[PDB]
């Protein structure tokens, strides 16, 4: 149950040398046991017990499972010296992309990390050595024939050569999908079952010509398949269930976890809540520290564990339908979204966290929510939704069409399912006729920090004020803010305020200070309103 | 023939970067086109040892529904170690028009030094990871790579050189997978020349109209009113203030005058006789490019661009502040009038074959432009073989507003 397959040239990293560190010691106990191992591998054609000509050596120890002694080998030196390979699949399929398929089965190849054979040249760095009885003479020394487990290149190697065999098979039944993952093997099709099975035992055996051997009746997979958090049957995936304990006593650990858990499921409930909980979270001074859970909390807790209790199903990816995505505003800098082909009918759902930032405004983030939204799609389906917005297209096109930046929604209709996102306020296009003029100013010592702020109009109104541990910019923008209050619902301000000159641009609607965000809510409640600039001094 | 070993810059190393997600119909193409090349032998399947590796993709070429294949090797032409290619022909700039042809199908009859096939390597997605990516691995010069053109120097001059010769009036300068023609002749008798030597091309196995002499570097225009408001005068004044940067002689100073005080942002201010000169002269002085400005081939080339709306955008092209070679304006092609991303692509490959022309190297493109915006949608409407550098930036509110004067034509080039 070996290999006659090709082996591949692997090398050390840059002019390296083979590991060679000393072998833990261990008892009688544990030797016994290893030599047992060993004495099987040695046949069953793992491994060649060598010699003295092998200046390397690695660590073999020796640990128990749920009781028969199983054997370990530290690679992690070696896996230090050892060269780099293509990342071995990082990026996993998601449910919400596979097929509906009237049939999948699974093989299993564990083992077969221990079925490959190893670059006859490198297996060498791989000796390593079962003491005697604490320190006696020298131990039994061996070296890895075929790909050893936790072994850097093991992954990368075995999923390659588990291709070349499948070349064939795929090249010859089409309308078969296999899943190389790890030690499976997921092989689904639409052909009718018979026929399915028979094709997977035609499979099997291709493998067992490759000394793949064969699984067992026990160890055999079945739906539904539990797949990152999901559970994934034939016709239908739901997710897994998720149970959020009851406690008397919370540690600061335990209101992270459940944070985090519940987080993740924000994803694929609605109404999920963590606010309250996350404030149990302040001034914490140590994990296991105890947080007695408000009311709030509690409550919170509570609707959770009964949203939770609800049986969120899902569909699968059918090539002749269409992708629709529909996108809903949450809450200012919340997203929501779900990816389905027929009403209700849900392949992906998703949110994305309060995405604050130092200056946007709502059709920034929708369009970034689109974005992201794209690139998923683009991996999963290979291809982007068509968009069902709540915003109308004259807002869109009044936005976009004159923004400084460049950006973009791919084909999307409107769909009036408020909160609908739309421009707070836009300012004039010219200075205002009638309406007052505020001739703003701001002015602090930057390390004094004491400032005073105000304006002057072309009507007489006039005020000042003083402000301590402030700085320039605030002063400024403090300037602008009073101006905003002190004025009716149209104003013309002009302003030497090079911030000014950036929300000129970009008309904001959120950002990192409570001050410019004063200065928009002020923005918001006028009528009219036209910012000015000019140069300083 | 013989293969000339290649090899990277000291101390560089392979290119390691990851291939972006490519949509279904993308990945269709690629598979056909390099199960093709395999058969042909130009590459070859590759294993896990080798760790390097360069993003590909699919576009779309001119009157045809074929695919082509894209290889963004940036990154391993930033690691190849150089040829010191041809010199710039500053003659080519001159001519009346110019001619772009796609000569990169040359190489592939070329073998690639083995030893360096390896930092070739490139990978081909599957939706959503169902299937592990196709490695495969160049065995012929591929396209895009530098290297390319250069090692296929001797094999070009050679066989253009019986059409230079015949043509001595007719410039060929050739970049990448591209080569410019042009000639001063009349469209008729330039267009029928290029077939010739097309079919001569076709003799050994080879298949944009420019006209640099039109590319004027326009000036920036002031405004000009029977009557002025506060609020003219003070966008004005901050306009020249910034401008101020390039052109020292500016002036505000008397404007700043009649701008002291507090009254209605639109109550009209009468100019004084100072104030009018101030922005006489003022005037004059924008009348043309700042002096001492010369290209300097030891520095990069730095293209920046800004968006002036309504499918405007205005660019500069220079290599110190202000003290721009060339700057211009672009309006979109009919048929991008959804797309802000298609207008600036569109516009970045008209600047950099600009750049090319005119100096012969792909100028460092300032976009403005969200990376994730980009980044997920430009190969889309990708046209070039090459592919020029890029950061993205926030616009200064004033360089758009300054720029955005760039004098205009009356009515513009009359197409009768
Ligand atoms: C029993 C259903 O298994 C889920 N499933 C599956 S199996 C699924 C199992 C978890 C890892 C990703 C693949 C497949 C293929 C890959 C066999 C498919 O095309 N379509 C599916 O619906």
């Amino acid at each position: 149950p070996i290999s006659p397959i090709e082996t591949v040239p692997v090398k050390l990293k840059p002019g390296m040398d083979g590991p060679k560190v000393k072998q833990w010691p261990l008892t009688e106990e544990k030797i016994k046991a290893l030599v047992e191992i060993c004495t099987e591998m040695e046949k069953e054609g793992k491994i060649s017990k060598i010699g003295p000509e092998n200046p390397y050596n690695t660590p073999v120890f020796a640990i128990k499972k749920k009781t028969k002694w199983r054997k370990l080998v530290d690679f992690r030196e070696l896996n230090k010296r050892t060269q780099d390979f293509w990342e071995v699949q990082l990026g996993i399929p998601h449910p919400a992309g596979l097929k509906k398929k009237k049939s999948v089965t699974v093989l299993d190849v564990g083992d077969a990390y221990f079925s490959v054979p190893l670059d006859e040249d490198f297996r060498k760095y791989t000796a390593f050595t079962i003491p005697s009885i604490n320190n006696e003479t020298p131990g039994i020394r061996y070296q890895y024939n075929v790909l050893p487990q936790g072994w850097k290149g093991s992954p990368a190697i075995f999923q390659s050569s588990m291709t070349k065999i499948l070349e064939p098979f795929r090249k010859q039944n089409p309308d078969i999908v296999i899943y190389q993952y790890m030690d499976d093997l997921y092989v689904g099709s639409d052909l009718e079952i018979g026929q399915h099975r028979t094709k997977i035992e035609e499979l099997r055996q291709h493998l067992l010509r490759w000394g793949l051997t064969t699984p067992d009746k026990k160890h055999q997979k079945e739906p539904p398949f539990l797949w990152m958090g999901y559970e994934l049957h034939p016709d239908k995936w739901t997710v897994q269930p998720i149970v959020l304990p009851e406690k008397d006593s919370w540690t600061v650990n335990d209101i992270q976890k459940l944070v985090g858990k519940l987080n993740w499921a924000s994803q694929i409930y609605p109404g999920i809540k963590v606010r309250q909980l996350c404030k149990l979270l302040r001034g914490t001074k140590a994990l296991t520290e105890v947080i007695p859970l408000t009311e709030e909390a509690e409550l919170e807790l509570a609707e959770n564990r009964e949203i939770l209790k609800e049986p969120v199903h899902g569909v699968y990816y059918d090539p002749s339908k269409d992708l629709i995505a529909e996108i809903q505003k949450q809450g200012q800098g919340q997203w929501t979204y779900q990816i389905y082909q027929e009403p209700f009918k849900n392949l992906k759902t998703g949110k994305y966290a309060r995405m604050r930032g130092a200056h946007t405004n709502d059709v920034k983030q929708l369009t970034e929510a689109v974005q992201k939204i794209t690139t998923e799609s683009i991996v999963i389906w290979g291809k982007t939704p068509k968009f069902k917005l709540p915003i109308q297209k004259e807002t869109w096109e009044t936005w976009w069409t004159e923004y400084w930046q460049a950006t973009w929604i791919p084909e999307w209709e409107f769909v009036n399912t408020p909160p609908l996102v739309k421009l707070w306020y836009q300012l004039e296009k010219e200075p205002i006729v009638g309406a007052e003029t505020f001739y703003v100013d701001g002015a602090a010592n930057r390390e004094t920090k004491l400032g005073k702020a105000g304006y002057v109009t072309n009507r007489g109104r006039q005020k000042v004020v003083t402000l301590t541990d402030t700085t320039n910019q605030k002063t400024e923008l403090q300037a602008i803010y009073l101006a905003l209050q002190d004025s009716g619902l149209e104003v013309n301000i002009v302003t030497d305020s090079q911030y000014a000159l950036g929300i000129i641009q970009a008309q904001p609607d959120q950002s990192e200070s409570e001050l410019v965000n004063q200065i928009i809510e002020q923005l918001i409640k006028k009528e009219k309103v036209y910012l000015a600039w000019v140069p300083a001094h | 023939i013989e293969t000339v070993p290649v090899k990277l810059k000291p101390g560089m190393d392979g290119p390691k970067v990851k291939q972006w997600p490519l949509t279904e119909e993308k990945i269709k193409a690629l598979v056909e086109i390099c199960t093709e090349m395999e058969k042909e032998g130009k590459i070859s399947k590759i294993g896990p040892e080798n760790p390097y590796n360069t993003p590909v993709f699919a576009i779309k070429k001119k009157d045809s529904t074929k695919w082509r294949k894209l290889v963004d090797f940036r990154e391993l032409n930033k690691r190849t170690q150089d040829f010191w290619g041809i010199p710039h022909p500053a003659g080519l700039k001159k001519k009346k028009s110019v001619t772009v042809l796609d000569v990169g199908d040359a190489y592939f009859s070329v073998p690639l030094d083995e030893d360096f096939r390896k930092y070739t390597a490139f990978t081909i997605p599957s939706i959503n990871n169902e299937t592990p990516g196709i490695r495969y691995q160049y065995n012929v010069l591929p396209q895009g790579w530098k290297g390319s053109p250069a090692i296929f120097q001797s094999s070009m001059t050679k066989i253009l050189e019986p059409f230079r010769k015949q043509n001595p009036d007719i410039v060929i300068y050739q970049y990448m997978d591209d080569l410019y023609v042009g000639s001063d002749l009349e469209i008729g008798q330039h267009r029928t020349k290029i077939e010739e030597l097309r079919q001569h091309l076709l003799r050994w196995g080879l298949t944009y109209e420019l006209h640099p002499d039109k590319w004027t570097v326009q000036p920036i225009v002031l405004p000009e009113k029977d009557s002025w408001t506060v609020n003219d005068i003070q966008k004005l004044v901050g306009k020249l203030n910034w401008a101020s940067q390039i052109y020292p002689g500016i002036k505000v100073r008397q404007l700043c005058k009649l701008l002291r005080g507090t009254k209605a942002l639109t109550e009209v201010i009468p100019l004084t006789e100072e104030a009018e000169l101030e922005l006489a002269e003022n005037r004059e002085i924008l009348k043309e490019p700042v002096h001492g400005v010369y290209y300097d081939p030891s520095k990069d080339l730095i293209a920046e661009i800004q968006k002036q709306g309504q499918g405007q955008w205005t660019y500069q092209i220079y290599q110190e502040p202000f003290k721009n070679l060339k700057t211009g304006k672009y309006a979109r092609m009919r048929g991008a009038h959804t797309n802000d991303v298609k207008q600036l692509t569109e516009a970045v490959q008209k600047i950099t074959t600009e750049s090319i022309v005119i100096w012969g190297k792909t100028p460092k493109f300032k976009l403005p432009i969200q990376k994730e915006t980009w980044e997920t949608w430009w190969t889309e409407y990708w046209q070039a073989t090459w592919i020029p550098e890029w950061e993205f930036v926030n616009t200064p509110p004033l360089v758009k507003l300054w720029y955005q004067l760039e004098k205009e034509p009356i009515v513009g080039a009359e197409t009768f």
